[PDB]
């Protein structure tokens, strides 16, 4: 057929056109290392996930202890448990840096790659959410309870959708068993949609930090990026393991080392760090319905980014005003994250509403406005 | 007075693409109009643009910029594409308008 | 097939050396570090500000919260 | 010159390069473990069971 | 890809058949370089200037006949295998790319 079997074969050909002979911009930076880390992150969660699943029991009466049994009796069960739980954070850190990069470099102009990306994010959140319930600790149960009740606030079909989801009248055993099923399932959907993500991406190829056409200077993925990415893997993997081995519970809620108890509300029902920012926005709008929408919108807002691009240039590399607005936004998110971990009291309440309000202003109003303004300052 | 001019020249230096030796027009996102515009450029202008860009990407992968001497000066920045791009957009708007009537 | 259909390029020459003829991390002091500093300098006043501002807000809000937990003697000055 | 010898004997032929990695690993493991464990126990003198074990190990009742 | 492939074959898997034929082609070649007076004179001028003497076809043939598969492989390995080559490309060369990739075509048959 053809000279080398790396091009002719119906399968290698695929491996070649996406990991070896695939044309990559010669100037992509470290911010482009997060896609591969996300992929590796996913393979690792699925792997450690299956290993934990083989010892788990989805029943309110055995969940908590099945997880303890795993940590206490299974050979390296504790290690796997740690890696899986901490891997979830590594996953989100990587995803927020992946998203950031795209916002700062206008990657979102690759609409389908961007939209499939938002879907990956939503699926990843649902996965982590239902996974969090499995150990059936106090925050497991109360987080499930708080969040799922929000939806009984949807008009007319509210209580229905919720009671349907619960499989009863409250978060109970029939909820746990279906959440386990979902938690096992979604990651595979993530792997699938990821293939689509990269398929759309390959239609255009990668964007680069200067935002101008790199056809004049492309290099093969291998060895340049296979090496750059492997290096990027160990650089991140170090802080990861240092955390999972030297400070296993640094990010976890102590409340989860207590079996779920429907008759004892924890004093501070708050999520994992990666959900805090959204929890803050949730509580910013006093009114069950508005808060839920505000919550939903905090992430769905990402589907609008491609439509709010006004700049004549793709990236923010050469856009100083947009750059500061970008870091304001990032700082804005740290503040929301912080507010999300605090009780609902003064001064946190007002600060919360300010950061929630500026969050949407910056993405919906300022970014497109400053973009236009900058077009005028370039005499365009 | 010379306010708009003080601002522009300021943004121009604040932007910083001139440190890569790129002209303002070199930094345009290549949407549909820009692509057509580029096809109309005379060979020499086109090859120069290409080198400037290739050069920029190489500087970018190296994490360097040009020596202060080689930086494009605000007043010496040649708007080589703006003329074509305006005509392309003019033509497009005509058709859009006409196909409506 | 993505290599060979990318761009129409003319008159550009490039020179490159095998990796074995050169050093991996050359001129760390004469070129590398200077640039690292250059890069840091050029960005610090774009990134730092909003983060500093966030910090302040955080400090204020944390202290303002603990302060409201303390008692105001002016509520017991006539409780004889 | 070790580098040249190493190159000629080990790294030139892909077959020998693999053999060097395998044999290299087998030897690296043995050494690396003994060393790390050695360091860990020194940094933890008299705290590990290994250390106090003798007190109840055939020296009581 | 194919070219570098053939070089790798030289270092690792040359056949007595191949060399047997390569030798005959080479003999005919040396003989063909002495077809006329100018070419014979060119040879003399060079042989002296480079070897400091004349090497007769009778000698060349002697040397050429001593070459065998095993020998081709060793000599080639010694000059080609895992070496950093020098490359020059001119024209519409976008599809040829990366010194690194080429450098890797320099080892493992
Ligand atoms: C969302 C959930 C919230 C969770 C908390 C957010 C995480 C906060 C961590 C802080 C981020 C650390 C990164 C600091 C690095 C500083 C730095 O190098 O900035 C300068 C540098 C200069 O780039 P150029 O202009 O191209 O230079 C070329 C010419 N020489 O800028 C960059 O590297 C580009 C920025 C990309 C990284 C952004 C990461 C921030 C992450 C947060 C998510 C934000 C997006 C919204 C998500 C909504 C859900
Ligand atoms: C006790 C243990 C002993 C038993 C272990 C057996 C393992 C031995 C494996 C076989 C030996 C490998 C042979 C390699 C030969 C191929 C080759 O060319 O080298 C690799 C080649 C190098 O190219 P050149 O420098 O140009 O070499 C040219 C040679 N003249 O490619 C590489 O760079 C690969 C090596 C880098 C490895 C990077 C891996 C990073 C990963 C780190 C994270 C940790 C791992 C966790 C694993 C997860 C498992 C669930
Ligand atoms: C499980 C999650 C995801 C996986 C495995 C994944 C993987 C990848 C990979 C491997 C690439 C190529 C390498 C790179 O540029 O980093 C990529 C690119 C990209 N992804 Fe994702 N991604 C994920 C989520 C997302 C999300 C949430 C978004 C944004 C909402 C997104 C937006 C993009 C875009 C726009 C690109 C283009 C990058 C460029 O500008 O060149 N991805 N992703
Ligand atoms: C997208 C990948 C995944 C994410 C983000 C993820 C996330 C989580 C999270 C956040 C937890 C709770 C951690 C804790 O105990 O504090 C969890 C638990 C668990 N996950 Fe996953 N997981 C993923 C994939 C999988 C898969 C594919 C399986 C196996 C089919 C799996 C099985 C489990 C099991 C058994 C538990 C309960 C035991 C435990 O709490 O450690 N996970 N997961
Ligand atoms: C089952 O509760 C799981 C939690 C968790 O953090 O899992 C990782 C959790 C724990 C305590 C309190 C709330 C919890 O759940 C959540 C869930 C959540 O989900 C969203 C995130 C972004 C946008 C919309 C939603 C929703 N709904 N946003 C914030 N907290």
């Amino acid at each position: 057929m053809a000279p080398n079997i790396r091009k002719s074969h119906p399968l290698l050909k695929m491996i070649n056109n996406s990991l070896i002979d695939l044309p990559a911009p010669s100037n992509i930076s470290a911010w482009w290392n997060f896609g591969s880390l996300l992929a590796v992150c996913l393979m690792t969660q699925i792997l450690t996930g299956l290993l934990l699943a083989m010892h788990y029991t989805a029943d309110t009466s055995l969940a908590f202890s099945s997880v303890a049994h795993t940590c206490r009796n299974v050979q390296y069960g504790w290690l796997i448990r740690n890696l899986h739980a901490n891997g979830a954070s590594f996953f989100f850190i990587c995803i927020f840096l992946h998203i950031g990069r795209g916002l700062y470099y206008g990657s979102y102009l690759y609409k389908e790659t961007w939209n499939t990306g938002v879907i990956l994010l939503l699926t990843l959140m649902a996965t982590a959410f239902v996974g969090y319930v499995l150990p059936w600790g106090q925050m497991s149960f109360w987080g499930a309870t708080v969040i799922t009740n929000l939806f009984s606030a949807i008009p007319y079909i509210g209580h229905t959708l919720v009671e349907w989801a619960w499989g009863g009248f409250s978060v109970d055993n029939p909820t746990l068993t279906r959440f386990f099923a979902l938690h096992f399932l979604l990651p595979f959907a993530i792997a699938g949609i990821t293939i689509i993500h990269l398929t759309f991406l390959h239609e255009s190829g990668s964007n680069n930090p200067l935002g101008i056409s790199s056809d004049s200077d492309k290099i093969p993925f291998h060895p340049y990026y296979s090496f750059k990415d492997i290096l990027g893997l160990t650089l991140m993997l170090t802080p990861f393991l240092t955390l999972a081995l030297f400070s296993p519970n640094l990010l976890g809620d102590p409340e989860n080392f207590t079996p779920a108890n429907p008759l004892v509300t924890p004093p501070h029902i708050k999520p994992e760090w990666y959900f805090l920012f959204a929890y803050a926005i949730l509580r910013s709008i006093p009114n069950k319905l508005g808060g839920v929408l505000a919550l939903a919108a905090s992430v769905l807002i990402l589907f609008l980014i491609p439509f709010l691009h006004k700049s004549k240039q793709r990236t923010m590399t050469f856009r100083p005003l947009s750059q500061t607005l970008f870091w304001l936004l990032v700082a804005n998110l740290l503040i929301l994250t912080w507010i999300g971990s605090q009780p609902v009291e003064h001064p946190f309440i007002i600060i919360g509403q300010m950061a929630s309000l500026s969050y949407f202003t910056i993405l919906l109003i300022l970014f497109p406005t400053i973009g236009t303004l900058e077009n005028k300052m370039l005499n365009y | 007075g010379r306010l708009m001019d003080r601002i522009r020249k300021w943004y121009y230096n604040a932007a910083g693409f001139n440190k890569y030796g790129l002209m303002r027009d070199d930094t345009l996102y290549e949407d549909d109009d820009v692509k057509e515009a580029l096809k109309r450029l005379p060979e020499d202008l086109y090859n120069e643009r290409m080198f400037r860009i290739k050069r920029a990407l190489d500087l970018s992968l190296k994490h360097r910029i040009l020596p202060k001497e080689q930086w494009v000066k605000y007043e010496e920045d040649k708007p080589y594409l703006e003329p074509y791009l305006k005509e392309v957009i003019r033509e497009r708007l005509e058709r859009e308008a006409w196909n409506k009537k | 097939i993505h290599f060979g259909n990318l761009a129409r390029v003319r008159h550009i020459i490039t020179y490159s050396l095998s990796p074995f003829e050169q050093r991996a991390i050359p001129n760390i002091f004469s070129d590398a570090l200077p640039n690292v500093w250059r890069r840091f300098s050029s960005q610090v006043f774009k990134v730092a500000p909003p983060f500093l501002g966030a910090y302040l807000l955080y400090s204020w809000g944390t202290q303002e919260f603990e302060r409201l937990k303390r008692k105001n003697p002016a509520d017991y000055e006539n409780d004889q | 010159a070790l580098l040249r010898q190493a190159y000629s004997a080990l790294f030139r032929r892909t077959s020998t390069f693999a053999l060097t990695v395998v044999l290299g690993a087998v030897l690296f493991e043995r050494a690396f473990d003994q060393g790390a464990d050695a360091i860990f126990e020194h940094l933890n003198e008299g705290k590990l069971w290994k250390h106090i074990k003798h007190k109840y190990e055939a020296s009581e009742e | 890809f194919c070219a570098q492939g053939e070089w790798m074959r030289l270092c690792t898997s040359t056949t007595e058949s191949e060399v047997k034929r390569a030798k005959n082609h080479l003999r005919s070649a040396m003989v063909a370089q002495l077809d006329g007076t100018t070419p014979v004179c060119e040879t003399i001028g060079s042989h002296l200037l480079n070897y400091g003497r004349r090497i007769s076809l009778e000698e060349w043939d002697s040397r050429i006949s001593a070459v065998d598969a095993r020998m081709v492989r060793d000599v080639c390995s010694k000059y080609i295998y895992d070496k950093c080559p020098a490359l020059a490309a001119v024209g519409p060369i976008e599809q040829l790319l990366d010194y690194n990739r080429i450098r890797s075509g320099m080892y493992w048959i």
